[PDB]
DNA sequence: TATTGGCCTTGAACGTGCCTGGAGACTAGGGAGTAATCCCCTTGGCGGTTAAAACGCGGGGGACAGCGCGTACGTGCGTTTAAGCGGTGCTAGAGCTGTCTACGACCAATTGAGCGGCCTCGGCACCGGGATTCTCCA
DNA sequence: TGGAGAATCCCGGTGCCGAGGCCGCTCAATTGGTCGTAGACAGCTCTAGCACCGCTTAAACGCACGTACGCGCTGTCCCCCGCGTTTTAACCGCCAAGGGGATTACTCCCTAGTCTCCAGGCACGTTCAAGGCCAAT
């Protein structure tokens, strides 16, 4: 499994003529499964520390307040939230 | 009667009875190294006699703490609740 | 301006215990400097850990979790 | 003007023991955290791990930058030496 | 009738992707309805990003791919993901051009 | 013999080193072996360090382990040096040296 | 939940006539703790690595083979070794 | 031996990429010995995953495994 | 004739735009099998492996290189030397 | 008078109660263990360029040592400053228990989104080639 | 400031190999209902964090002073740099033979799950010998 083809999603929708090569979605795959990891082992430690055998988006938010700088931390945290209101907005 | 004077015991003082004259004696002299040159009431006449006598009785040296530290019990624990039973 | 609490003759003792034999003049600034900035990046992160478990309380094992963060761990405070 | 300085060194690497004085600190300390939330709380055990922490951060700090020093044919420390090392730590 | 947890969420990256590794990787007992939906969005906000630096740095060079150099030039340029992507080395990346100034002819 | 550490030889909890390892989320299912294994290094360890502390305490004329025999202890090991490199110890000062 | 008791015996059985004070005792719980984490979290990465749904104790040799330097590591080995042995004989 | 295939114009093409301007006569003995030091580590940690899975030959998920132990993660190769 | 120093610089320009690989790609291998004899005999390698090593190690030169730079032009010099090298391996860590 | 004593502080070793987690036993189901087969994929030869490593050697710029000089840093003493150690008073908020509901695991149909294979053509690398600008000296 | 003269850039031509756009199908994402418990929520007990206050004394601060150390300058000799011949082994293309990695039926032992019994481990309160401090001497 791979996320090539997600990657050109979000490429085509911020640079709409732009392509990418193989070795280009190599890394950009490695960037995205360290990432995930970085931010899944995080949230599991945050969940331990509670005692609580859940991760909610609470661990989320938490995690990429650790994780991330403050500005990448802030907007990311917007989007987040953003997302799992439009969610649950629906049903 | 403590055996290092004569004097009442008052407990357990590097090894055995002892009274806190001797007890005090002891400590004082191992811990500033003292080194002078040579009965209740001739108890202060010479550090040597009482000094050699402490010895001599079989009360020990290794129990005074070089670094002095503070509470909890010694190697000799064991050994003094075992004749303390008695 | 607490950060003069942390006085010139500290900081040579510092110094000294890393074997420091002379010290300039200008040293004590730069060290209030590094200071300020290894303790503000522990306390955000201890401060983030407190507000998780709605606590108003920092705990000792919120500031070992961070410094445990920054690869920094500390023996004797628990954990 | 060297005896001095090495009883010092002699002393304060067999003391072991805290080199800051602990209500500067613990205001020092209030005073950081104030800025990220407000009415905040701590329990004594934080404030003295964060202080020793930080005690044996710039013990190893100072040990980097004295070597840093002495590449450089000299026996005083300077601003630039601790620059360099924390540099070369890889420290932003 | 179906409809993709994404569409619902408003992303691009899979959302069911994302909640079947979270509940093989061995992270938690249990994994609540709204998590996968914010790593999500958080990873495609992250992609985002670099894929627009990555992008302006090859436009630089006047290229319409993205090589492993752009990637490395990107990040490197921006002082958040390079404090990110701190200790990572980047196949095929290089390095920025810097020289001393003291080493540059008087 | 009824406890597990008593059949495996240990000093060490079996039981609560398995314990651990099940609820910590490391696998699915944790072997019959692991917890024996995992037990007996960490013994090892703490003999390897125990000791050395004392040796360091004894060389003084020292009779009970402080933290700062801890500290030189590690520091005069090469390998546990090694394993302990990034790690700081609450009253253990630094080596006497320089 | 704490090591102190196994960590006392341990000491008798090195050091029988040499005590530990409270601080000493903290610090050998933190260590204990933090052995226990790296192993069980290398031991994790390599169950997952191969596809496997079970960490035995040929993940923690393993582990315990990247993790610790050399005489430190063969020696560790060996014990364990021992051990699983001695508990598999029953 | 082999480590003479790293010749001196390799290390003084590696150095120029660093932006070192003038090299000593002693640098590339110095280089040899950390290259060797380095190989060896990275190898003996791919070498045990390779062990470790039952095979017999060194696959680069060793070396990315191996190089991610050392705290030097490595892009581009899966 | 070019004055000593310029050709170094034109080098430096030069080898900081590119991204290929530096080391010989044969002698590469037999020293990279070389070592591995030690750990098991008989042993095989996926192009893919040996690939990532030499990246891995032409990083890890490179940094090293700028790190010996930086300690050189501490101690007011141009040239660097061995005991560069010994300094920013300590301060890194690697040496004990 | 620098030495006797007497009372007071102290930190690991010991007892005691009780409860929660380890030990034993049994069963069901799936994860790990072996074979057999298939076919990539890794190793090993051979011969013709030809680019890269090796070599010689003159000289110029930089490493290194010696010496002089000015001031910044160390050292000591008198005098402030405030840290350190108690005692007392007063809550904010940590820490645990109970109820009960809202949420997430689990299973079975059902459907469509995403890997594999296969043309194809357009971005990108390579060659002249004159144009233009970095170095050097005299 | 000007003149050779190497290193470098701005220009088309060209063709080739990989980026990028379809198809078919299978396999993983979706739906819907039922059910058991994780976690939200409210309420109450009691630790412990934060305020003041007085007195004692060791650290902090100030200041005069003089010598050791940093830094600039000068000379000389080692030794790396730039360039022009020989020598060598790295690349490239082809090829062929296994060696080992990947997949699949299959079967059987290993480990999760539940229930009952009870002792190991934690929380205390209480030694208690040894170091510490004081006045009379
Ligand atoms: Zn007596």
């Amino acid at each position: 499994e791979s996320y090539s083809v997600y990657v050109y999603k979000v490429l085509k929708q911020v640079h709409p003529d732009t392509g990418i090569s193989s070795k280009a979605m190599g890394i950009m795959n490695s960037f995205v499964n360290d990432i995930f990891e970085r931010i899944a082992g995080e949230a599991s430690r945050l969940a331990h520390y509670n005692k609580r055998s859940t991760i909610t988006s609470r661990e989320i938010q938490t995690a990429v307040r650790l994780l991330l700088p403050g500005e990448l931390a802030k907007h990311a945290v917007s989007e987040g939230t953003k997302a799992v209101t439009k969610y649950t907005s629906s049903k | 009667l403590c055996p290092v004077c004569g004097d009442k015991v008052s407990g357990y003082h590097y090894g055995l009875l002892t009274c806190e004259s001797c007890k005090g004696f002891f400590k004082r002299t191992v811990q500033n190294n003292k080194r002078y040159t040579c009965d209740k009431t001739q108890r202060k006449r010479c550090p040597y006699c009482r000094f050699q006598k402490c010895l001599s009785v079989g009360m020990k040296l290794e129990a005074v703490r070089a670094d002095r530290m503070r509470g909890g019990r010694n190697k000799f624990g064991p050994m003094y609740k075992r004749d303390r039973a008695l | 301006d607490n950060i003069q609490g942390i006085t010139k003759p500290a900081i040579r003792r510092l110094a000294r215990r890393g074997g420091v034999k002379r010290i300039s003049g200008l040293i004590y600034e730069e060290t209030r400097g590094v200071l300020k900035v290894f303790l503000e990046n522990v306390i955000r992160d201890a401060v983030t850990y407190t507000e998780h478990a709605k606590r108003k309380t920092v705990t000792a094992m919120d500031v070992v979790y961070a410094l445990k963060r920054q690869g920094r761990t500390l023996y004797g405070f628990g954990g | 003007p060297g005896t001095v300085a090495l009883r010092e060194i002699r002393r304060y690497q067999k003391s072991t023991e805290l080199l800051i004085r602990k209500l500067p600190f613990q205001r020092l300390v209030r005073e950081i955290a104030q800025d990220f939330k407000t009415d905040l709380r701590f329990q004594s055990a934080a404030i003295g791990a964060l202080q020793e922490a930080s005690e044996a951060y710039l013990v190893g700090l100072f040990e980097d930058t004295n070597l840093c020093a002495i590449h450089a044919k000299r026996v005083t420390i300077m601003p630039k030496d601790i620059q360099l090392a924390r540099r070369i730590r890889g420290e932003r | 009738k179906a409809k993709t947890r994404s569409s619902r969420a408003g992303l691009q990256f899979p959302v069911g992707r994302v909640h079947r590794l979270l509940r093989k990787g061995n992270y938690s007992e249990r994994v609540g309805a709204g998590a996968p939906v914010y790593l999500a969005a958080v990873l495609e906000y992250l992609t985002a990003e670099i894929l627009e630096l990555a992008g302006n740095a090859a436009r630089d060079n006047k290229k319409t791919r993205i090589i492993p150099r752009h990637l490395q030039l990107a990040i490197r340029n921006d002082e958040e993901l390079n404090k990110l992507l701190g200790r990572v080395t980047i196949a095929q990346g290089g390095v920025l051009p810097n020289i001393q100034a003291v080493l540059l002819p008087k």
